RNA sequence: AGCCGAGUCGGCCUGCGCGGAAGAU
RNA sequence: CACAGGUGGUCAGGUAGAGAAUACCAAGGCGCUUGAGAGAACUCGGGUGAAGGAACUAGGCAAAAUGGUGCCGUAACUUC
RNA sequence: AAUUCCUUGUCGGGUAAGUUCCGACCUGCACGAAUGGCGUAAUGAUGGCCAGGCUGUCUCCACCCGAGACUCAGUGAAAUU
RNA sequence: GAUGUCGGCUCAUCACAUCCUGGGGCUGAAGUAGGUCCCAAGGGUAUGGCUGUUCGCCAUUUAAAGUGGUACGCGAGCUGGGUUUAGAACGUCGUGAGACAGUUCGGUCCCUAUCUGCCGUGGGCGCUGGAGAACUGAGGGGGGCUGCUCCUAGUACGAGAGGACCGGAGUGGACGCAUCACUGGUGUUCGGGUUGUCAUGCCAAUGGCACUGCCCGGUAGCUAAAUGCGGAAGAGAUAAGUGCUGAAAGCAUCUAAGCACGAAACUUGCCCCGAGAUGAGUUCUCCCUGACCCUUUAAGGGUCCUGAAGGAACGUUGAAGACGACGACGUUGAUAGGCCGGGUGUGUAAGCGCAGCGAUGCGUUGAGCUAACCGGUACUAAUGAACCGUGAGGCUUAACCU
């Protein structure tokens, strides 16, 4: 089936009458609105476009805003697409609601993560430290052997070293449904999901 | 958090004072034991005339720990100190007749009654 | 670690060629005085946005 | 954040009772064995509080047994029953970790009679 | 990694900084306007305009608080007895900061501060 | 051979093939 | 070499202190002849650490620890 | 045994487990009496072994304060080929 | 006219003669548990005592603690216990200088990375008028482990003692990814206690130096010991193996013609990158509709007029970051600082009054101060402009409109 488009408010927790607490993540889904449809004879594959939010009138370039035009809807702060299956129909203008997930039980949820630069190989790849005496010499967290000798005389394809860790694409799957409120425009999970306060948040049923 | 080399003190009339442990019983390459789990210990002290002497090799259960349990409502329990209570190597059953000191409710097992009912309070 | 052969004038070129400077833009000129100045800066004289600020 | 404080403060109690570090406190627990409910006591001094809205926290220090316990108890869980103060103290901190070396009379705290 | 975090360390240690921002907060009231490097002048507004905040109610509680924390008495004298009744209906953003070329010893770029209303 | 009607048995010499056949970038 | 090295004699203020030790000052003398920003891996010199406490290692290497005055009290052995 | 190849000799002590350590046995490959033999209180930046206290030595690493590394302006080397 | 040699640490990659988990034939295979041979390389595969040890013996674990190659892998990555310089001693050999794959105590480990290789991150041009977005998927990488309890059932099997296949449900070890609501660590930018000495004329009140002087607590951020999630199920073609129908060879035969099953290995299903895929792909939207001259006459050169869609530069900056890059904003404005109200932390300020000979106590008072947090607010700084980018977009053939 078909996902919505979200934005990370934060974390909190909900407590059961029994005394038990569940830590829970709260996702605002504001209305998402269709932009274009695309079919099997035009383009070569079943799928919808859809926007969601606002943007303000001198931000927008006349590509963008004719393309919102033809739709006949209002401009938001981006567009995102997702595959159709057999039996499914949606037409251009409509507006899809958090309602939908009122049945599911289990969701995935998709973001990009927050960003550590420049990391080294203990914290990127979890090597383990030399010793921090007995005549260690200016070797306490360096790598160690990269190869062997003369044969192959040369280093691997795919080695782990040091570099850029962090702010990438991350999915997390089959967490719990705990709320739905379709007046407040919420939706509550179980756990935590990947990135930072205000970011964008891709839900969509498990697919396990 | 139990590990080798910890020492304990001994929370039932066996005769033991301090044991040290030796093994961390389940699976390959397990770190930490925890109330309610069993370990294997050395005896390093023991009173004269009592039912365990110095040096013997045999199997406990932990039932007081300074790092405590959680429970489903995030609330925390501690203690002051680490004790445990002497097990038979073979049958696992209690060596003592009386238990001192308070327990915790982790022990209510079909395995460990025998100690939920001799106690003198359950946490 | 040192080279085993002499590089050539025309790989010192190829890393050269990431070198070269920029120049600026365009400069701003005052709506009082008249003066060119860089952008966001004050004038030779002491203006600023067509107001005398220092003396 | 705005939509964060109206989830949480819908969640609240609104009946505990005020207290300060040094003072004595009774808690009444829920327990549950089989198919029963009961209450079960915890009394003691408190040494730490946590003021944080729905996350809010308190410590509890007692002698069980010739044994010591210390309890870390959510104030706004339904497990908790009740709170009653029975007596009150007087000091100068707000945590009060240094009891944890002291025994018998080197362990007494003093009336404040406000 | 400095995720959310505040404030500047300038190649210095806390003592230095600490002193070197008293300097400069009585220069800055005893002349209303003076010229530094541009990091320099966007700290010194952290430093300068509470106690033009502060010296808007007069009462030796007051008084003795700035001077804890300039250690000049003409300097919290001109505060109370001048720069309070000028600010007295101003909320907020007593200064002002105009970028100015770059020093011919090493090239660091500079600029003018003042009080609003010199 | 199995339960009526033309072939069937096994040794020899010789051409080409099949199994015996597990290693490290 | 405008080099973190070597080079004999004389003078001896205040408060604490056994003191020419050590801390803070007086008379007096200096900030050590490239600077300005940023706040990654890794290296150098330091501060703090849940639970465990030599399980490290050729080896407790290195770190951590003890530390003043007055009084009570102090074993085998001994050339006393 | 600062001496013993066979050898981690055999027996006892200490550890859950001791090729090192301490006490004995004598089958001294190849001890031995001023190129001295056997003991010995005190002394030692001397070799070996065990305990109490103590800890980032370690299970297993986390955060912070400073000096470099990085960017801009001025000066401006070396081995090797 | 020099290729550093044992063992340990850090980090690995391949083979299969397979240690564990998976599938099978025979058994002197009743069951449970074993013996032997065939197929199979996806993942996994101990901590300590002694010794310089690799080995080995011993203690206690585990589903299991595989065997080999890679300069007996790895010192321009670390150590320096052993071997192999100069000091000294024992036993033994020699008249002696000395000597011993015999022993014993002590004994300097250098190098700023040009080229290949590998991990990350940018600038240029190309893709045939220019520009802003959303995609398809040729191809590439990651992942793939397993214990114990309960039901089926005290059933099948067995004289007894013992005790299942097949199929379901729960709870753990080790490993990987994300995150900060809870439990905690740090928090030399927040509050307080206190020792010595110097200063602000002095009392009272404060500041500088002594490792942040020495300490006791702690906000935001970062974070593990904290808490959420994962390994699959399904599908196709098979290995060893098991079969149906059926002649050559009137019988028999799994095979020669035809047909059916069958494993963590193979191809997919799950996650991430991906059109420099030069074989440079597809869809949606936006912009440009003026005059002349010359010559060797053509994908030619030049002069006036015109400057779009968009981009870049500059400024205020970010839970983005070595520098580039990436995201938000620039008066038609909440981007940063300040300012107003709350929250959090510390723990009853100063001044004044009363009790006391005094050190101190009590009242005003849960007082004063309060970083990086939450909700608001144009007080300060984000200037009109200038700059780059053009003027309807080649030839040939086919099919439809005229
Ligand atoms: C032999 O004794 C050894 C040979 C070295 S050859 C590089 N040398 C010892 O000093």
């Amino acid at each position: 089936m078909i996902g919505l488009v979200g934005k990370k408010v934060g974390m909190t927790r909900i407590f059961t009458e029994d005394g038990v607490s569940i830590p829970v993540t709260v996702i605002e889904v504001e209305a998402n609105r269709v932009t274009q449809v695309k079919d099997l004879a035009n383009d070569g594959y079943r799928a919808i476009q859809v926007t969601t939010g606002a943007k303000k009138a001198n931000r927008v370039t006349k590509p963008e805003a004719g393309h919102f035009a033809k739709a006949g809807v209002e401009a938001g702060r981006g567009l995102w697409e997702f595959r159709l299956a057999e039996g499914e129909e949606f037409t251009v203008g409509q507006s899809i609601s958090v309602e939908l997930f009122a049945d599911v039980k289990k969701v995935d949820v998709t973001g990009t993560s927050k960003g550590k630069g420049f990391a080294g190989t203990v914290k990127r790849w979890n090597f383990r430290t030399q010793d921090a005496t007995h005549g260690n010499s200016l070797s306490h967290r360096v790598p160690g052997s990269i190869g062997q000798n003369q044969t192959p005389g040369k280093v691997f394809k795919g080695k782990k070293m040091a570099g850029q860790m962090g702010n990438e694409r991350v999915t997390v799957q089959s967490l719990d449904v705990v709320r739905v409120d379709a007046e407040r425009n919420l939706l509550l999970v179980k756990g935590a999901v990947p990135g930072a306060t205000g970011s964008d948040l891709i839900v969509k049923p498990a697919v396990k | 958090m139990i590990q080798e080399q910890t020492m304990l003190n001994v929370a039932d009339n066996s005769g033991a004072r301090r044991v040290m442990c030796i093994k961390v019983l389940g699976g390959s390459h397990r770190r930490y034991a925890g109330v309610g789990d069993i370990i294997k210990i050395t005896i390093k002290e023991a009173i004269p005339r009592g039912k365990v002497k110095k040096g013997d090799v045999l199997k406990a259960v932990v039932v007081r720990t300074k790092k405590g349990v959680r429970r489903p409502d995030g609330s925390v329990i501690r203690f002051d100190g680490n004790a445990c209570v002497l097990l038979n190597n073979n049958s696992e059953q209690p060596i003592g007749t009386r238990i001192f000191g308070p327990v915790t409710r982790e022990l209510r097992s079909e395995k460990f009654m025998k100690i939920i009912s001799l106690a003198p309070e359950v946490l | 670690a040192v080279q085993q052969n002499k590089p050539t004038r025309s790989k010192r070129g190829m890393r050269r060629s990431h070198d070269a400077l920029t120049a600026v833009t365009s400069l701003s000129v005052d709506k009082t005085s008249g003066e060119k100045h860089l952008r966001h800066h004050i004038t030779a004289d002491g203006y600023y946005r067509g107001r005398k600020v220092i003396a | 954040s705005n939509i964060i404080k109206q989830l949480e403060q819908e969640q609240m109690k609104q009946d505990v009772p005020s207290f300060r570090p040094g003072d004595t406190v009774e808690v009444k627990v829920w327990v549950v064995e089989g198919s029963k409910k009961r209450l079960q006591a915890f009394e003691g001094v408190v040494i730490a509080i946590r003021n944080r809205g729905l996350h809010s926290a308190f410590t509890v220090r007692k002698i069980s047994n010739g044994e010591g316990v210390e309890r870390v108890f959510q104030t706004h869980s339904p497990v908790v029953d009740s709170i009653s103060v029975k007596r009150r103290g007087a000091v100068r901190k707000a945590k009060l970790y240094y009891l944890r070396e002291r025994t018998g009379k080197a362990a007494r705290i003093k009336e404040r009679l406000n | 990694m400095r995720h959310r975090k505040s404030g500047r360390q300038l190649n210095r240690n806390s003592s230095h900084r600490q002193a070197m921002f008293r300097n400069m907060a009585g220069s800055l009231v005893r002349h209303e306007i003076i010229k530094t490097t541009l990091p320099k002048a966007k700290e010194l507004r952290r430093v300068v305009e509470p106690l033009i905040t502060l010296a808007k109610t007069d009462s030796v509680a007051n008084r003795r608080l700035a001077f804890a924390r300039t250690r000049d008495n003409e300097i919290v004298a001109k505060l109370f007895n001048e720069l309070g009744p000028r600010f007295a209906s101003r909320a907020g953003g007593y200064t002002r900061i105009l970028k100015c070329g770059f020093r011919a010893g090493d090239n660091a770029p500079m600029a003018y501060i003042e009080l609003v209303d010199r």
